Formats: structure tokens, C-alpha cells, sequence
């Protein structure tokens, strides 16, 4: 009943250049007209506490732009985001250095997330136990496999305790023997009534995890509502798209991209 | 005025964070070396040997300066240079290559060039300790005048940090700014008292008078007076110290305002 | 009936160090004894023409090491790989530069794969048409979304014509509307009777794509044979692993890692 | 002997590939600049102004050398330096940061430091053209002696490429080697005829005689004789040219052998 995230009329615009001469004229002339791309265009949705919201849409729709705007990394060109509570983003690799050993990466990434010295010293061993790396935790991260690096990054990233959580493209990580622990940890995050924003193309995890769907189409919020109301319509759009010809799909893509570009 | 208090408070509750991230940066840039983090000591020493072979033997034939042999005179003067050059070079681009790894975390963004500077300040402190120990081997022993280093070494750190705080924000807004620093640092290097004194060589009314506006002239002269000459440097050069403090304050003020204005938009310029 | 890839007794060993002092003693002393890790241990399998071989196993088994040894990037410590034919690896991002525009990346990546000037000029437009990037092909790659970068990298990477193909972790790329074209292109690669090595954890794509399974467990070839013979046993191992306790799983991991480490 | 033929053949069937990858590298390192790829021209010019302010006005008060004013004398001498320094610095680490992007492709691995060197050779050619045009504005016009540049500029490119081919392989095997290059290049810079001539200043029997073993001395002197002095440089300095060709051949031979021995194992050292 209490609003945790309030997005009001958020627009993200990017100036589009082909040469350095165009970039320099836009910088130096106060009323220069240039091509502008709308990554987002007047997004208005409000999130309550305990809402698990899935961000669906085709490639280049603007869901990572909206997720970065919610997470605070990116500023809106226009509009405001009001967040009641702390925001954490689960991105496994942002603090991981190949040069540092796995034990060193846990402290460096944890320091960069804002944990204190006593907290890092307290919860390093269960991060080591969760990662299941064994003897390679004293080895440099550039010597890891991709699944080992993903497991270590997820084990560091899962220890946050925010009010608003943002997850991008991965509920789970690793092989089949490791994914269930990740699902249990994410479901434990869901169990303590936190606002979770999920950005993925895996519609099975979206259906089994989320409670609300925000459909983004061409920089705009196409639909927002309950999962059983909005997700069948996105699935119907997805099956309707494959039954068109190549000319019809190109016409749809061109009509989508026509409104997103403007000279101003 | 709120920018000054904001940057100052983000620097004072994150002192341990700055030190630990600087240690991690030192370990990161020296990871594949067989000698490890000793190269932060070895490479300035080799450059010191090159500069003494060129500017000591080739120019003045290793003649003493002010009753001190030239090797120790140059050794005290060039000790802070490598730190200043490396900190200004690396921390101008610090937000350019370090913003994206801390963008999604709630991080104090103004301390990134400060820990990049501190990663070179560690090697500066080690080199200065070796320089004092090497000066012990001739007959120049630490007197009571060496406690001025407690003022002068933090001043060198704060000058480098303020210049770096301004130039990191300017580098994100205009990348061309990082290209300017190569010529700027050579201007700061050669127009200084570190390799030569233009009193026994050429014109003092123009070359030596304009060298006073360089902060490097004060830092090299102050270390030499603290370590070699055994004199209180602030009795005769208090106006120069006041000018240098004003330069540091102006750099910190302009850098703190620019960072607070563009910090939300950094993803846009990157 | 003709052997395309012949792997005979391939072993990959890595020296393991904790300090720089240990690394320096091993370098400077002719008979220094040190901890050695077996990434691979006496692998012997031979591939025929038209074989589609799936490399399965848990994280850190050594399947990327075997795939890089087959692809020529990594040298065996012991043993030999004999390849009859050219080898191409589908890794989408290896030549992609954020600074370069998508049109510039296609030429740079294609030059680095070894294509000639006339070939690159000939097949640039169907790469642009396959990528479906639209107006963003003249924009820098650092301004792309992750799906757009993946689509461009796949569109450049799919144009090779080898005798032996190595695919790592991705048959498809992009959203649901783009994955079918990737599946059609990979199945077209399968249709011209090429030896394909597939490394993935997605067992559905492995079952629907591969004809032979190479199971790697702890640096060793656990089983090699037909898909219907070997893949049910790997699936049985996978379901047997989740029904153990945490102590039993730790004991299995420790027993696996005990044989892989040796002082020599 | 097979290593020489292998590296030579990989360089001769990939000439267009080297040129196009060098152009792409130039566009990559100058992408975020507002001025674009003009900084490869602008930054050496600013450094030239710094070096003329210091070593021309401060040392010799802009006195002419050999009937030529000092600005054009320094301008012809320092033209190849920035290319040599940048190519040796960047291409020592070229396989360290460029092997992984071409490891899974069938690529000629010996041309990676060569295109890294050629990316600086483009700016060297532009700077040399501007230097000749600037020398036209005084009264020094191109005579028949300027066709020696067709020998001397490729010699500078081949020296940089051979040194870079050796030092790139050594940098992958020992990372410490890249740390050595900072002192080595300052030795090559200051012990040369680019900023000064030790004939009217100090000792010629030791300083000037040992400067002949530097390849930089031949390259600066040869460009000056081709451009400024209007003389055939190989009539009086053929032994120095033979020594420099032998140095280039020795560097190419040792670099080509080491690269062929470790190229399969590069993933191990990286
Ligand atoms: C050798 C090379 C030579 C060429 C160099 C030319 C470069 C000049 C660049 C100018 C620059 C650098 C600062 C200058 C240095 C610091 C000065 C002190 C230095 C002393 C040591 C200053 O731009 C500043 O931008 C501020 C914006 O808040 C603005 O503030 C006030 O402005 C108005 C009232 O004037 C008032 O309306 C506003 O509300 C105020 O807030 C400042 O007045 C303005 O100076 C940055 O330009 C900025 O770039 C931004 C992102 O690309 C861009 O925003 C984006 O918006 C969308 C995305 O979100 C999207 O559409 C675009 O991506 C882009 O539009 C800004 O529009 C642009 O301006
Ligand atoms: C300031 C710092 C000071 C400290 C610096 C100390 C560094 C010294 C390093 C020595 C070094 C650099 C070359 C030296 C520079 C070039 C010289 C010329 C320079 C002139 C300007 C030369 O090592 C060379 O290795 C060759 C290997 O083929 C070897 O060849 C012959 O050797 C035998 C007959 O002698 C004969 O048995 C062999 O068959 C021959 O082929 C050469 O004789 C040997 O010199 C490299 O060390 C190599 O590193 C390799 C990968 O880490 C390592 O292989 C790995 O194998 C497994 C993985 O696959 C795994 O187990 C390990 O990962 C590792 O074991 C090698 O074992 C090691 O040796
Ligand atoms: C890779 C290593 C190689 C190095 C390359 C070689 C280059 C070296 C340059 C040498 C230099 C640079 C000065 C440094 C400036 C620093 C500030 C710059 C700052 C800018 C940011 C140092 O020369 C110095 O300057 C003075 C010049 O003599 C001299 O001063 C004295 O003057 C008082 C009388 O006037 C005297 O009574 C008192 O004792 C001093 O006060 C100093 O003692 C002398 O050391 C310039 O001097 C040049 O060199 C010679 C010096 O001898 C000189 O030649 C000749 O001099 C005598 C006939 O005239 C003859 O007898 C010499 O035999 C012969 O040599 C040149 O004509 C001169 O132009
Ligand atoms: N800095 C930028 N400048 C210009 N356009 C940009 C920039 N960043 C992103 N875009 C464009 O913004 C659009 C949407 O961005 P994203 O949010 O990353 O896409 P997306 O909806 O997440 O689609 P995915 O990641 O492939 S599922 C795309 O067309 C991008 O090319
Ligand atoms: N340079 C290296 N030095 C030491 N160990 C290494 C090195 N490269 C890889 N390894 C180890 O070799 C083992 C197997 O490597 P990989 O082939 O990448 O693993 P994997 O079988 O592909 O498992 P994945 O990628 O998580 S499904 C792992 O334990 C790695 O840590
Ligand atoms: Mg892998
Ligand atoms: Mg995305």
C-alpha cells in the first residue's frame, strides 16, 4: 500500500552524431538542431513494497535504461524517480579483477559496495563456502573458468540487503548443481517483502518469479499490470511476430524506429 | 560552499577505504611482475640514475651545490616528482576507467582520484625514506629541522590530490584535457629547481623569478631545507608558502564545484 | 569414416603459486618441486567428419581447455592434436571495439579472422541485413545494448566457412525473434557435414543438436560415445548430485580436486 | 633461419592488413576527443614548444647551430623521437593486450607490434611533412639531397619495428621488461644530438664519442643532412650507417627467433 519506487514522466534522450564536425557544432552553438534518439519516452509507473516486476520487451526497447535510471547509475533527461529505500543491483562482474585473487576480490568488491571492515571480515567465510571454489580461492581470477568467475561474483553480489533490488538477465548462475542455491537465495529475497525489478528474456523464470509485468516497446511503456494480464499479451505479440514475412518485420522495425528519432 | 563540505566529508569518513583501495591498486598494476611491488621503488631509482648521468655529469660535471654534492641534492629534489607526475597522469583518467565498476554501487565518487594518487604516494614515502637513509651515509644527519616534513609531504599529497580532483572531472567532460597533461607536466618538470639552479648558469631576473610560480619549486626547496640545508624554510619563504596554499585552495574549490555539478551525468560523458 | 580431429594423450598442467617467492624459485631453480594442477589429464578421443560432439560437465571440468586446445589457441603440455582441415571458433566479442562503429567493427573483426578486402566488401551488406541494427550500424558499439552487441558479433562470426567448428555456450543470441535465425544458421552449418564441437550446459540444445557426447569430469574424459548412450548417464549423475547432503557434495568435490593437484 | 623467413613472409603478405589495422588503432585511441585524430599532430607540437622553450632559450638563448636557427634544427631532429618513443612504449605491451582478441582466429601474430608501430608512423609522416613546410618559410628549400629521406625514414620505421618485435615477446615472457623501457628510452633521448651538441659546451672525447653508438644519433643527423644542411650523409658516415644496419639486423634476428619459440605458449605467459 506504500509506494517504494515512483517513476514520473521519465524521458532519456541521446544526441546522435556521425562525424566529429556535427558533435563540435552541437557543443559550440547554443541553438543547434540535431538528431535525437529517445531511449525512453515519458515512462510513468509506481512500485509498491513487495512488488516483483518483470521488465520484458525486444532488444533495444529501453529496459536496461529504465533499470539503470531506477538503480541511480543513469540520470533522466526529463522526469523524476522517487525511491523510498536503498537500491542494490545484482551485476556479478562489476568489481571483479583478474589480477586479484578470489579472496582479494571479495574484499575489494565488498569495499566498493560500501561494506565496513568488520562486516567484510564477518561474512567472508560463508561467501567462500557458497562459492564452492575450493583451492582456487587463493588463485587469481584470470585463471578461473567462466562458471567459477560467475559463481564468485554471484556469491559476493548476493550478500546485499537493500530495500529495492534490481536483477539483470540472471536469476541463477553456474551449472545445474549450482543454480538451485541461487534460486533459493533470490526467493529468500522475495520472501522478506522487497521491491524487485527483474530484467530478462527468459519468460519461464519471469512467470515463475514475478508478480507484475512492465512491457517496454520502442522506449515506451506498452502495458503495466499483473503477470496473468500482461504476460500472455506479450507472448501473443511474440508468436505473432514470427508468423509475419521479412518485409512485415522490417516494416514493424522501421515504424518503431521512426518515432524514436527526431531532429530537435 | 556545499560542494566543499560534501567532498571534504566524503574524504574524511572514507580514509580507510582510500588506503585499502590504493593498496589494491598497487597490487593490481604490479601483478605480473616477478619483482612484484618493488618496481614502484626500482623504476624511479633507475630514472634517478639516468637524470644524474645526464644533468649532473654532462651539464655541470657533478659539481657540488650549496656545499652539498649533486647526487644527494638531486636525490632530495626529484623524490616527489615521480609521485606528482604519475598521480596527475593516472588520476586525470581515473573516473574515465573506474566509474563503470562503481556506478551501480552507492560509492563516494570524489575519492577515486584520491586513492589513485595514494597508490603513488606509497612509493613516494618509500623513496623518501631511502633518500634520508642514503643522505645519512655521507654525514648529513637528521636535525630538528626534519619535522617540517610533517607539513611538506602532506602538502605535496594535497596539491596532487586537488589538481587531480579538478583534472579527473575535466577529463570526463573533455577527453582532449588528458592529452594536454603531457605538455603541462613537462612544463612543470623542466621549469623547476629539481635538475638545475639558474643562478650559476644564466639569467636570474626572468628564468629564476618565474620559477617561483611553480608549486614544484616550493616542494623541492622545502624538502632540501628540511633534509639537506637544516634550516626553517618558512622564515624566509612564508609568502611563497601562502601563495602555494592559495593555489591548493583554488584548485580544490574549482575541482569540488565541477565534480558536484556533473557527477550525476558522468555516464552521459563516458 | 575419415578422421577430422585426432586427440592423443593430451595433458594440460599449470604450476600453482601463492607468493612471488615461489614463482621466482620455480623460474630460477632447474629441479624445483611445486604444486601442479591438471586442467586436462590424458585425453584421447578422435572425431570423424560430420560428427557433432557435445562437451558436457560441471564447472571447472576442463571443457574450455579442451576446446581451446582443439581450436589451436592453447598448446598441450603433453600429447598431440591432429586436425584435418581449418578450425573456426564462434566467439562473438573477440574483435568488437566499443570505440569503433558497427560498420568499422565488421571490417576490423573480418580482417582479424583473415578475410580479404574483396570478400569483406562483398559480404558486408548481408551482415548488416542479418544484424537488423538499422540506424545504429553507423553508431559506436559502446552505445549499443547488450543484445545489439551480441547480434552484431554473431552476424560477423557466423560468416566463417571452416572444416572444424567450435561453438562455446551459445547456439543462439538475442531475443526470441532473433534466436530462430541463429538456429537456422547453425543447423545449416550442421547440414554441410562439418565436425562441430559444442560446449554448453543447456542440455536441451545439446540433445536437439549434437550426435555424440564427450563427458569431462575432473580433467578426465569420463565417457565418450553416442548421445543416447552417454547423455542419460550425465543426466543421471546430475539428478544424483542434488539428492546428496552438503557434506557428501563437499566430499565429492574434495575427492575430485585431490587427484588434480600434485607436487612435482 | 626459418624464423627470419617466417616473420618476413608474414610481414610481406599482410601489408594492407598492417596498414588498415594501424588506421583502426589510430581511430580507437582518439575516439572520444573533440579534435579527433589531430591530437597525434597537436601533442608533439606542444611538446616541441616546451623543449624549445627549455633547451633553446634557457640553455643556449636560441643561438644558431651550423648556420641554421635553433628552432628548425631542433624541429628536424625531434621529428622522429615521438614516434620512436611511442612505438617502443606501446608495442612492447602490444601482444600483452592484443593476443586474446586474435588468439582464436588464424592470425599472423608477428605483425601486431608492427601495426602498433605504424599507428605512430602515420603521425610521424604528418609531422615530417609539416617540418619540411615550416623549413620552407625561412629559406631552406628542398634540394636534390632530400631523396635520402626515402632511405632514412624507412630505416627509422624498421629500427622501431625490430626493437618492438624483440621487446613485445620479452614483455609477454617477463612483464618486468616493460618497466625497464622507461629508463631505456630516457637514456636514448638525452644521450643524443636532438636537444644539444656537446661540441660547443663540454667534453667531446667521451660524451660525443659515446653518442655515436645511439641509433638516434644517426637518425637525427641523417634527417638534418637531408633536410637542413643539403649534403649526402653517407659519404662521411658510411661506417655509422653500416653499424646501424647491423644493429637493426641483430635486433630483427633475435626478435624473430624468440617470437617463433614462444608464440604457441603465449596463452601460458599471459
Ligand atoms: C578541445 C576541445 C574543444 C571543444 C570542447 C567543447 C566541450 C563543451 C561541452 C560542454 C559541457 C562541458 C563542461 C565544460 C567544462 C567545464 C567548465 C569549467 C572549466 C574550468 C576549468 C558543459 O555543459 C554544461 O551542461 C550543464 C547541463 O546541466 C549546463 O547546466 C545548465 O545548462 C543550461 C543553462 O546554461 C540549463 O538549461 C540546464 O538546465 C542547466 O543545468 C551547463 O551550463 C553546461 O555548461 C558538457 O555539455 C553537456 O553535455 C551533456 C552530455 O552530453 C548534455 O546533456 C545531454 O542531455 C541528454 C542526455 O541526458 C541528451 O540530449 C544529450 O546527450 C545531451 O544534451 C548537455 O546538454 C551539454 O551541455
Ligand atoms: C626481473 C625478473 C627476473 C626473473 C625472470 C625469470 C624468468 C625466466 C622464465 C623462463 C622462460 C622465459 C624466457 C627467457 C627470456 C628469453 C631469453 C633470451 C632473452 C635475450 C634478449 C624461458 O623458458 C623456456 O621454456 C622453454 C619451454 O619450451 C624451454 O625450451 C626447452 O626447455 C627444456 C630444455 O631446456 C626442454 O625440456 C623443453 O622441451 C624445451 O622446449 C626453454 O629452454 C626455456 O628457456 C619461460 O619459462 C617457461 O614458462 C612456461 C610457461 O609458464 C613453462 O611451461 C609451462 O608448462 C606447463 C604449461 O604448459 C606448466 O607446467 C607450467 O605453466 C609451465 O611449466 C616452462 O616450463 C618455463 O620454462
Ligand atoms: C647527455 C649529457 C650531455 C649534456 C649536453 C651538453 C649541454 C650542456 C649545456 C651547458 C650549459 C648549460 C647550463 C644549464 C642551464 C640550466 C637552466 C635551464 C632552465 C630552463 C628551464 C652549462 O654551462 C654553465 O653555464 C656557464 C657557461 O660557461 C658557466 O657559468 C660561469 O660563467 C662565468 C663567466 O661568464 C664564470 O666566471 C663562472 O664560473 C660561472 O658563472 C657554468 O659554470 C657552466 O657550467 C651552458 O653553457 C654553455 O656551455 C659551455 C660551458 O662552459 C660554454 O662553452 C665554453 O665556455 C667557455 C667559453 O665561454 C670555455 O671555457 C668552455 O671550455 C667551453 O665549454 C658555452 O659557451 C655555454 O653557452
Ligand atoms: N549512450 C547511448 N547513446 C545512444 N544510444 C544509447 C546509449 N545507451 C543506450 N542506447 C540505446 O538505447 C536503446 C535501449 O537501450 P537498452 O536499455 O540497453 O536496451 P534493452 O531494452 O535493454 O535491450 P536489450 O538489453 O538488448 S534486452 C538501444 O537502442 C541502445 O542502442
Ligand atoms: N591459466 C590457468 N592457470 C591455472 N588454472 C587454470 C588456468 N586456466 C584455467 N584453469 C583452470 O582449469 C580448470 C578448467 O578450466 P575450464 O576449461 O575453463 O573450465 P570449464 O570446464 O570450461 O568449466 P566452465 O567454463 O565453468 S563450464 C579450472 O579449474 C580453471 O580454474
Ligand atoms: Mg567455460
Ligand atoms: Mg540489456
Amino acid at each position: 500500500m506504500n509506494v517504494s519506487v515512483n517513476i514520473k514522466n521519465v524521458t532519456k534522450e541521446y544526441r546522435i552524431y556521425r562525424t566529429n564536425k556535427e558533435r563540435m557544432k552541437d557543443a559550440l552553438i547554443p541553438k543547434h538542431k540535431n538528431k535525437t534518439f529517445f531511449a525512453l519516452d515519458d515512462i510513468s509507473l509506481k512500485a509498491y513494497e513487495g512488488d516483483v516486476i518483470g521488465l520484458v520487451g525486444i532488444n533495444g526497447s529501453g529496459k536496461s535504461t529504465l533499470s539503470n535510471i531506477i538503480g541511480g547509475s543513469l540520470s533522466p533527461t526529463v522526469g523524476k524517480v522517487d525511491r523510498n529505500g536503498e537500491v542494490s543491483v545484482i551485476a556479478i562482474s562489476a568489481g571483479l579483477s583478474g589480477q586479484l585473487t578470489g579472496i582479494e576480490n571479495i574484499e575489494f568488491k565488498m569495499l566498493c559496495m560500501g561494506f565496513k571492515r568488520k562486516e567484510i571480515k564477518a561474512m567472508t567465510p560463508k561467501i567462500i563456502e557458497f562459492s564452492e571454489l575450493g583451492e582456487f580461492i587463493y588463485q587469481p581470477v584470470k585463471k578461473y573458468s567462466s562458471g567459477m568467475r560467475a559463481k564468485l561474483g554471484f556469491s559476493i553480489n548476493i550478500t546485499v540487503n537493500p530495500d529495492i533490488l534490481v536483477i539483470d538477465e540472471a536469476l541463477s548462475v553456474g551449472d545445474q548443481t549450482f543454480a538451485q542455491k541461487c534460486l533459493d537465495k533470490i526467493y529468500e529475497f522475495k520472501e522478506q517483502n522487497k521491491t524487485i525489478f527483474f530484467v530478462s528474456h527468459n519468460l519461464g523464470q519471469v512467470r515463475q518469479f514475478c508478480t507484475k509485468i512492465a512491457w517496454i516497446e520502442g522506449g515506451k511503456l506498452k502495458d503495466y499490470g499483473e503477470l496473468d494480464d500482461v504476460l500472455p499479451k506479450y507472448e501473443a505479440f511474440l508468436n505473432d511476430f514470427k508468423k509475419k514475412s521479412k518485409a512485415e518485420q522490417k516494416e514493424f522495425r522501421n515504424k518503431l524506429d521512426e518515432s524514436r528519432f527526431v531532429i530537435k | 560552499m556545499s560542494a566543499i563540505g560534501t567532498v571534504f566529508k566524503e574524504h574524511v569518513k572514507n580514509f580507510y577505504l582510500i588506503q585499502r583501495l590504493a593498496q589494491f591498486q598497487v597490487k593490481i598494476i604490479n601483478h605480473s611482475n616477478y619483482l612484484g611491488v618493488a618496481w614502484e621503488l626500482i623504476n624511479p631509482v633507475m630514472q634517478i640514475m639516468v637524470y644524474w648521468m645526464v644533468f649532473g655529469l654532462g651539464i655541470r660535471s657533478n659539481a657540488p651545490i650549496h656545499g652539498v654534492p649533486f647526487v644527494y641534492w638531486l636525490l632530495v629534489g626529484i623524490s616527489m616528482w615521480f609521485f606528482i607526475n604519475q598521480g596527475i597522469l593516472e588520476g586525470t583518467k581515473a573516473i574515465t576507467q573506474k566509474f563503470n565498476q562503481v556506478s551501480k554501487m552507492n560509492f563516494p565518487l570524489s575519492i577515486i582520484p584520491t586513492y589513485i594518487v595514494t597508490s603513488r604516494f606509497y612509493g613516494h614515502l618509500g623513496l623518501l625514506l631511502l633518500v634520508i637513509i642514503a643522505c645519512m651515509f655521507t654525514g648529513i644527519y637528521p636535525s630538528i629541522h626534519i619535522i617540517q616534513l610533517l607539513i611538506y609531504v602532506p602538502f605535496c599529497f594535497f596539491l596532487t590530490a586537488s589538481v587531480t580532483l579538478l583534472t579527473s572531472t575535466l577529463g570526463v567532460l573533455v577527453r582532449d584535457t588528458q592529452m594536454l597533461m603531457q605538455a603541462i607536466l613537462r612544463i612543470l618538470f623542466y621549469f623547476s629547481p629539481i635538475l638545475w639552479l639558474p643562478k650559476n648558469h644564466g639569467i636570474s631576473g626572468l628564468i629564476h623569478e618565474m620559477m617561483k610560480y611553480n608549486p614544484v619549486y616550493f616542494i623541492a626547496e622545502s624538502y632540501r631545507a628540511a633534509i639537506l640545508y637544516h634550516e626553517w624554510y618558512f622564515m624566509d619563504h612564508w609568502k611563497l608558502m601562502l601563495y602555494n596554499f592559495g593555489i591548493v585552495a583554488i584548485f580544490f574549490a574549482i575541482g569540488a564545484y565541477l565534480h558536484m555539478k556533473y557527477r550525476d551525468q558522468f555516464a552521459d560523458f563516458l
